C-alpha cells in the first residue's frame, strides 16, 4: 500500500482468496441446501 | 455577490478567497445562453427549414454546438473569471499517505475486528437495495414498450455486473456506482430517432457508453481542453436534460393536465375512460407521494427513501382499487399504453 | 467594459464617470428577460392552459407584466447601477436664454432675412415628402384588408391634421411629427 502498514501474516492475494473461498463455499452451502428443499 | 465595491487584488489559488466583479452574472448568461442554444437547437431538430438531412444532422449535435458556442463566448471574454473544470493532476490516490491502490481487509495501520466483518452485511444491505433499486427501475425506464427498443434488455445480468463490479471496486478503494436515472434516460433519448413526434428506433449499440467511459478515464489527460470548459455552460447542459427527461412521463403530462381545460385534454385512455376529476385524484395521490419522498430526501434520514419508494408498489397494488376502478387503474396505470 | 479591475470612486452625477462593474450585464440580463417573459405570455394567450379568458386577460397584459417584472428584478438588486428613465424638471424650455415659448417670425437676436423666407419652401417640401410619405405608408399597414379594419381610414384628414399641427406647433418651437411605423 502506501506510508507505514501493519504487517499481517497473509498479504493481500492470500487474505482476498480466503475470502472468496469461504463466500464461494457458503454459496455452495446455501445453493446445496435450496437444491435439497424443493425436491423432498 | 453583487455589490456596490469589490476587492480588485484579490488571491486566485486554488479558488475566489473573496467576491468577484461580473462572474455570477455572467454565469447566469452563459447558463441560459447554453440553454437557449440547445432547445433552439431541438427546435430545429423537427423544424421544417434547411435541407432536412442537414438539419437533422445540426439537430443532433444540438447539445455539443451550444456547449461549443458558449464555451468560444466564454474564452473571448478574458478579463472576467468563471469557475472552471478540474480534474485531478494524474493517476494517482487522492490521499497518498493514507491509503495505496491496494487495501488489505485484515487493515491499513491497525487491525480491522473481527466483530464488523459480520457486521458490514446491514450497511451492504442498505447499499444493494440503493443500487438494485436505482438500476431496475432505471432500467424499467429505459426499456419501455413506447421506447422503441427491440434488442431487449436484461434485468439479471446488468444488476449483477453492477453490484460484483462496485464489490470488487471497494477492494480496490474505489466507489461502487449504479445505473443513474437522467444520465441513462439523455443517453437513450440521445440515440433515438423520431419518425415523420412517434418514436421510429432507437440506435441500441455498445459503441456509445464504450467511448463514453474511455473518455471519462482518459479526462485526466485532456486537462488543457477541459479547463477552459465553464461550469455554467454544463449548468444550461444540466437543465436541458432535466427538462428533456421528463418528455415520455404520463404523470408529467397529467399534472399538466391539472394547468390544462378538459375540452383541450389530448384523445388519450385515461382521458377518453377515465372521468376528470378521477383522473385529477390520482394524479393528486401521486403528487402526495411526491412530496413525501421530496421531505423524506430533505431529512438527515434520506437512505430510506427506497423503502418509502417501494411503500408505493402496496399503494397501487391494494388501497387505489379500494377507491378506483379496475378499468381506471388499467388505463391510467398501464404498462404499454393500451386503452384496457 | 468587463474588466479584472474598476474604480470604486466614480462619479456618480449627471451620469457615470467610467466603467461600472455588473452594469452591462445586468444590462442585458434584464433586457434578455424582459424579452423572453414577453414571448413566454405572448404564447401563452394563444395556448391552451388555464380558462381561456383568463388566458386572454393575462395574455393582453402580457407586456405590462413582464415590465413590472424586470423592474421589480432591478429595484431588488439596488447594489448594481442601471441607467433609468431621465424625464425633465418641469415645462420648462430646454434653453432659457436661448428662446421663449413662442418664436417671433422675424427673428430673435437678429433680423431674419427676406431671401430665406422664400427660401424655407424648399426645406418644407422635404419635409413635407418625408412625413408624407411615412405616414401615408403607415396608414396603408395598419389598414390592410386582412388586418380586419371596418371603420376605415383617412389618407386625407389624417395627412392635414399632422401637417397642420407640425406647421403650428413650429411657431412654439417645437418639432413637428409624423405617424410612425412601428
Ligand atoms: C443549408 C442549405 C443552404 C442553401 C443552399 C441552396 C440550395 C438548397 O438547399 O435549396 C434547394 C434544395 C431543394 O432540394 P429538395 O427540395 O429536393 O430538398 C428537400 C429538402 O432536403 C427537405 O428538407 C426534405 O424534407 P425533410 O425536411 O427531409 O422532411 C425534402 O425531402 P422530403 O422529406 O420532402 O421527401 C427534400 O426533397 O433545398 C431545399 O429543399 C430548399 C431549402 C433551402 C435550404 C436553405 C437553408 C438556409
Ligand atoms: C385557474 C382556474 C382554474 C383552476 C382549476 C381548474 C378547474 C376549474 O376551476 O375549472 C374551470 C376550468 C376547467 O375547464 P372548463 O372546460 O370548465 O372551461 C374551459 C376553459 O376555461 C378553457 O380555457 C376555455 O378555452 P377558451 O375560452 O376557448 O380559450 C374553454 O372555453 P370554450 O372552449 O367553452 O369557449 C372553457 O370551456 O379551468 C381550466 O381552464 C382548467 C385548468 C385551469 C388551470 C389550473 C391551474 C391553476
Ligand atoms: C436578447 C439577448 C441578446 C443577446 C446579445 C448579446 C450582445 C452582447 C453585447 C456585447 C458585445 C460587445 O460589443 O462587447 C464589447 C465590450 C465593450 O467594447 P469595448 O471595445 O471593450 O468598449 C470600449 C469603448 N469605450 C471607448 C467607450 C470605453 O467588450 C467587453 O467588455 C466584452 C463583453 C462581451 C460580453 C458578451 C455577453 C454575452 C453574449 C452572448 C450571449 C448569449
Amino acid at each position: 500500500g502506501e506510508r507505514v502498514q501493519l504487517a499481517h501474516h497473509f498479504s493481500e492475494p492470500e487474505i482476498t482468496l480466503i475470502i472468496f473461498g469461504v463466500m464461494a463455499g457458503v454459496i455452495g452451502t446455501i445453493l446445496l441446501i435450496s437444491y435439497g428443499i424443493r425436491r423432498l | 455577490p453583487l455589490q456596490k465595491t469589490y476587492n480588485y487584488n484579490v488571491l486566485m489559488v486554488p479558488k475566489p478567497q473573496g467576491p468577484l466583479p461580473n462572474t455570477a452574472l455572467l454565469s447566469l448568461v452563459l447558463m441560459a445562453g447554453t440553454f437557449f442554444f440547445a432547445m433552439m437547437l431541438r427546435k430545429f431538430k423537427n423544424s421544417s427549414y434547411f435541407p432536412g438531412k442537414l438539419r437533422r444532422v445540426i439537430g443532433d449535435f444540438g447539445v455539443p454546438i451550444s456547449i461549443l458556442i458558449m464555451v468560444l463566448v466564454d474564452f473571448f471574454i478574458q478579463d472576467t473569471y468563471t469557475q472552471k473544470l478540474s480534474v485531478p493532476d494524474g493517476f494517482k490516490v487522492s490521499n497518498s499517505s493514507a491509503r495505496g491502490w491496494v487495501i488489505h481487509p485484515l487493515g491499513l495501520r491497525s487491525e480491522f475486528p473481527i466483530w464488523m466483518m459480520f457486521a458490514s452485511a446491514l450497511p451492504a444491505l442498505l447499499v444493494f437495495i440503493l443500487i438494485f433499486l436505482e438500476s431496475q427501475i432505471t432500467t424499467l425506464i429505459v426499456s419501455k414498450p413506447e421506447r422503441k427498443m427491440v434488442k431487449g434488455s436484461g434485468f439479471h445480468l446488468d444488476l449483477l455486473l453492477v453490484v460484483g463490479m462496485g464489490g470488487v471496486a471497494a477492494l480496490f478503494g474505489m466507489p461502487w456506482l449504479s445505473a443513474t436515472t437522467v444520465r441513462s434516460v439523455t443517453h437513450a433519448n440521445a440515440l433515438t430517432v423520431m419518425g415523420k413526434a412517434q418514436i421510429q428506433e432507437v440506435k441500441e449499440q455498445r459503441i456509445s457508453g464504450l467511448l463514453v467511459a474511455v473518455l471519462v478515464g482518459l479526462s485526466i489527460l485532456m486537462e488543457p481542453i477541459l479547463s477552459r470548459i465553464p461550469l455554467a455552460v454544463l449548468f444550461g447542459i444540466f437543465l436541458y436534460m432535466g427538462v428533456t427527461s421528463l418528455s415520455g412521463i404520463q404523470l408529467f403530462d397529467r399534472i399538466l393536465l391539472l394547468f390544462k381545460p378538459p375540452k383541450y385534454h389530448p384523445d388519450v385512455p385515461y382521458v377518453k375512460r377515465v372521468k376528470t376529476w378521477r383522473m385529477h385524484l390520482f394524479t393528486g395521490i401521486q403528487i402526495i407521494c411526491l412530496a413525501v419522498l421530496w421531505v423524506v430526501k430533505s431529512t438527515p434520514a434520506s437512505l430510506a427513501l427506497p423503502f418509502v419508494l417501494i411503500l408505493t408498489v402496496p399503494l397501487r397494488r391494494v388501497l387505489l382499487p379500494l377507491i378506483f376502478r379496475n378499468v381506471e387503474l388499467q388505463c391510467l396505470d398501464a404498462d404499454d399504453a393500451k386503452a384496457t
